[PDB]
RNA sequence: UCUCGAGCCCUAGACAGCCGGGAGGUGAGCUUAGAAGCAGCUACCCUCUAAGAAAAGCGUAACAGCUUACCGGCCGAGGUU
């Protein structure tokens, strides 16, 4: 239903591509609340019961693209 | 006497309060 | 084929075989018209959970498909280096 994570990130990031080599080349960034919103849009797609873990899954694709958090 | 087996028997007993062999072990407890 | 020694695993059920499970975020990013476990390059992270790799091997033009790891059951005595 709701579009894939890789895309939902590139929107609130402002960047279109990821990184040639992740965690070594920081491309995009993300605040905590911004990730809370993304955690809400993928409730059906994710298996996590709490919004706590729901975040962790999204937060699990970011750093592997060069998406730092603050 | 593997440790992970002991940690499971505990975890099971923990849910009982609040592998089939490991379930029975916990029931007995 | 016979004999002797060492280590490790095992009734909290080992070795094997058979059955069942092998799940989601996600067909990871990049690259590429496309690449979705599996052309290449980088990374290889978290959920549900009793398991389940950013996939060990075949397979596809690419998907699919077939299984490997891993978990559970049946079985029951030694097994393995």
């Amino acid at each position: 239903g709701v579009p894939p994570t890789a895309e939902l990130i590139k929107d609130e990031a402002g960047f279109e591509t990821g990184s040639g080599e992740p965690q070594e080349d920081f491309v995009a960034d993300l605040s905590v609340d911004q990730v809370k919103q993304i955690a809400e849009q993928k409730h059906p797609d994710l298996l996590s019961y709490d919004l706590t873990n729901a975040a962790k899954e999204v937060v699990g694709t970011c750093t592997s693209l060069g998406v730092t958090i603050e | 006497i593997p440790e992970w087996k002991q940690e499971e028997v505990d975890a099971i007993v923990e849910m009982i309060e609040s592998r089939n062999t490991l379930l029975e072990r916990a029931l007995d407890d």
